[PDB]
């Protein structure tokens, strides 16, 4: 019931016999439909035939919410965004211990603040008072 | 303290003169203000006023159910119909008239004689029933049909009892009374009835004709299609869009997404001119409001509904949250409603909207099983509202007030992909993407639609150019701008205080405490 060809070829002589091809999905009293849209997060026939009843699947590059509502993508846990509807992507992220840093982080000594490591002995002082420049940084040849 | 009744109890005064009993002297119930409901509320049968956005919610509010009334999509009948059999497999109601007279008159096909069940059609035991009226042939032997005013009793095929025709789908196509000859159909003003059942416009009007795109054309014809004529072609490339007309004025109005601009032109070809051009990118869809002399327009760059005149001068925008996708519009300035609808919105929701003329109030007229709702048409003499569906692939209709939902057509070999929808007295016109015509329905049931006018491009939104399409009504804005400082947009009857209008400011200004001044903005 879609329009493909933009001449309406792909939808000529289409009739009501029930009798779709092998590939495409059959809603029950209105339409053939592709499997790219069978499960697939939304209700494309009239009564939701093609969409009931199935089951969300996830590759290693996804995250499943709690709930099972939705698989998201593994680059949005721990984002500090809630995508999930129930939360769970940003549940169980890791937690700077008290007052220190990551392992990724030196610690400005001025005022507990962290940088990454990166940072540490770079040429620029970046932290409040100079702590990230020591003298026991590597001079620069 | 509390208001004490005649038998003796204390009441509490909120559940005093509401409609309810409460003793059973109904001492509260004696007096009677309920007084008429204003434009954001429902009326059940008992006078009751609530709110309109407990109609269709699954809760039984009216304690008459009249607001909870066939809020889905016509499932299934109950109990068919009189003089009517009921197919099991799908509830499809049809008469003795087609029932065991040789073909499959129904998707089962039950209705005749079937090697699987070895159901033979024929006479029976009906010689046993004596019906009141009569016996006919059906696959399971005789049985029992009757007259228009009789349906068969509770359990009791033997016994009719006296029904109610009015009550029945399409009986009658504006109007039916059921006091004399167990029913009786009667037409508004400026139609005529011919034959017994269809009311038809009167000849006192000039002529009625059809409005609508070619896809890249504006053309015009008569309600059979005998001629056409090429009203106004597109310049640049261009692509006429949506459709609508003023019959006071004898103007046309289309807009057009390819050059960013709408055009307004009369219904000779003559003065084609430019509406607007600036900030309308996407004009989807049109509509005008005839007697205030107002042009709705819809937006899909920047979705909102904006409403300016005719000549396109005074410009505010009406809607603009949680507006999503935008695609039809419809208006009853002579009640003050304003229909559109969205095909989904910033929330995952697609639905049909409704709206007061002004932007007010806004509900959601119809939310279950609407897919890609697209544009509108309105039934103004028998108050209901059509809107088709892309997704699903139907037309379906519901009253001003959303309940009352019955289907005029579906299936993807009826109407694969409509787009654009008119009524004019008894046929839907509707664009359809799919079979790329513009086709002609008939706007109670139809097995199948005609064609009207087969494109050899994407067909758009269409219109019945028609003087009985836009009844008279008194503007309120009338009395000197309404008293309003910049622009008066129309609204409800019953808002503002029975005014029926409220007061806006162009851009660049906002209205101050009393509602009648414009200041500029800060
Ligand atoms: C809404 O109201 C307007 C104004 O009352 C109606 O327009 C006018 O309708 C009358 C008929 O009642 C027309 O009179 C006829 O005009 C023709 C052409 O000149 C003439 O041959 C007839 O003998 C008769 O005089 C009138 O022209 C027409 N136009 C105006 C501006 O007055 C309109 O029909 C109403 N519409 C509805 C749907 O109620
Ligand atoms: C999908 O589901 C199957 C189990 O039915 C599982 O073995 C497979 O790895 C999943 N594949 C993808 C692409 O998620
Ligand atoms: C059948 O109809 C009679 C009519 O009086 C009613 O009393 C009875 O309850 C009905 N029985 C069923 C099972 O519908
Ligand atoms: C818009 O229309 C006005 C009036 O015809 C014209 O003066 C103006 O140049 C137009 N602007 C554009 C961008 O077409
Ligand atoms: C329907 O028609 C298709 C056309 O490809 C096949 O011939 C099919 O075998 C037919 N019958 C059914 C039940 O699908
Ligand atoms: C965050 O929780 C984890 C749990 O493994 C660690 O205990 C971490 O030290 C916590 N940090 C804070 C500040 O709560
Ligand atoms: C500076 O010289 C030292 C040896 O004395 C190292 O080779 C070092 O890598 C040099 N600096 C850079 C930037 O390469
Ligand atoms: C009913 O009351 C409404 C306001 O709720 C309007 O005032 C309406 O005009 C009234 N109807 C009648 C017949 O007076
Ligand atoms: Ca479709
Ligand atoms: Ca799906
Ligand atoms: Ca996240
Ligand atoms: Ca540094
Ligand atoms: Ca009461
Ligand atoms: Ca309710
Ligand atoms: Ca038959």
């Amino acid at each position: 019931t879609d329009n493909d060809c933009s001449d309406g070829s792909d939808e000529k002589n289409c009739q009501a016999s029930g009798t779709c091809q092998p590939t495409q999905f059959r809603c029950p009293d209105h339409r053939c439909i592709s499997p790219l849209y069978v499960c697939d997060g939304d209700k494309d026939c009239a009564d939701g035939s093609d969409e009931a009843g199935c089951v969300l699947n996830c590759t290693s590059a996804q995250f499943k919410c709690a709930d099972g509502s939705s698989c998201i993508n593994s680059r949005y846990r721990c984002d500090g965004v809630y995508d999930c509807r129930d939360n769970s992507d940003e549940a169980g992220c890791p937690t700077r211990p008290p007052g220190m840093c990551h392992l990724d982080e030196f610690q400005c000594q001025g005022d507990g603040t962290c940088i990454p490591n990166t940072w540490e002995c770079d040429g620029h002082p970046d932290c409040i008072h100079g702590s990230d420049e020591h003298t026991g940084c590597v001079p620069k040849t | 303290k509390e208001f004490e009744c005649g038998s003796g109890e204390c009441i509490l005064r909120a559940y005093v003169c509401d409609h309810d009993n409460d003793c059973e002297d109904n001492s509260d119930e004696r007096n009677c203000n309920y007084d008429t409901c204003g434009g954001h509320q429902f009326t059940c049968s008992n006078g009751q006023c609530i709110n309109q956005n407990w109609v269709c919610d699954g809760d039984d509010d009216c304690q008459d159910s009249g607001d909870e009334d066939g809020c889905e999509s016509n499932q299934s009948h109950h109990r068919c119909y009189p003089r009517e059999w009921a197919c099991p497999g799908s509830g499809r109601c049809i008469s003795i008239d087609k029932v065991c007279d040789g073909v499959p008159d129904c998707p089962e096909g039950d209705d005749e004689n079937n090697v699987t069940s070895g159901r033979t059609c024929g006479m029976g035991v009906c010689s046993v029933l004596n019906c009141e009226y009569q016996c006919h042939q059906t696959p399971f032997g005789g049985e029992c049909f009757c007259p228009p005013g009789h349906i068969i009793n509770s359990n009791d095929s033997r016994t009719c009892i006296d029904f109610d025709d009015c009550q029945i789908w399409g009986i009658c196509d504006q109007k039916c009374e059921n006091r004399q000859g167990r029913h009786q159909c009667l037409c508004e003003e400026g139609y005529i009835l011919e034959r017994g059942q269809h009311c038809k416009s009167s000849d006192s009007f000039s002529a009625a004709s059809v409005i609508f795109s070619n896809g890249r054309d504006l053309l015009v014809g008569d309600l059979h299609g005998r001629n056409f004529r090429i009203l106004a072609e597109s310049k640049n490339r261009g692509m006429v869009m949506g459709v609508d007309f003023h019959y006071q004025k004898h103007r046309v109005f289309w807009t057009d997404p390819m050059q960013e601009k709408v055009f307004s032109t009369d219904i000779n070809g003559l003065n084609t001119q430019e509406i607007l051009n600036v900030s309308v990118d996407t004009p989807e869809n049109l509509a005008v409001d005839w007697i205030n002399n107002k042009l709705y327009l819809v937006e899909t760059k920047v979705n909102r509904i904006d409403v300016v005149n005719l000549e396109g001068n005074q410009r505010v925008t009406l809607i603009t949250e949680n507006l999503g996708h935008p695609r039809g519009i419809a208006l009853d300035p002579t009640v003050g409603y304003l229909f559109f609808s969205d095909w989904g919105s910033l929330s995952g929701q697609p639905k049909v909207e409704r709206a007061f003329m002004d932007g007010s109030n806004r509900k959601d007229l119809v939310t279950t099983k609407v897919g890609w709702p697209a544009g509108i048409t309105l039934d103004l003499v028998s108050k209901r509202v059509y809107w088709v569906d892309s997704r699903y692939d139907y037309i379906e209709t519901v009253t001003y007030d959303g309940i009352q939902r019955k289907t005029v057509a579906r299936g993807g070999s009826l109407v694969p992909h409509p787009f654009g929808i008119s009524l004019f007295e008894e046929h839907v016109f509707f664009t359809d993407w799919t079979k790329m015509a513009v086709m002609k329905a008939s706007k109670f049931t139809e097995t199948n639609p005609q064609v009207y006018h087969q494109s050899s491009l994407r067909p758009h939104g269409v219109t019945v150019y028609h003087a009985l399409r836009q009844p008279n009504a008194t503007n309120p804005c009338g009395s000197n701008n309404g008293g309003c400082a910049q622009v008066c947009v129309l609204s409800h009857r019953t808002d503002n205080g029975g005014l029926g209008y409220r007061c806006k400011c162009e851009f660049g200004f906002e209205l101050d405490d009393d509602e009648h001044r414009c200041v500029a903005v800060k």
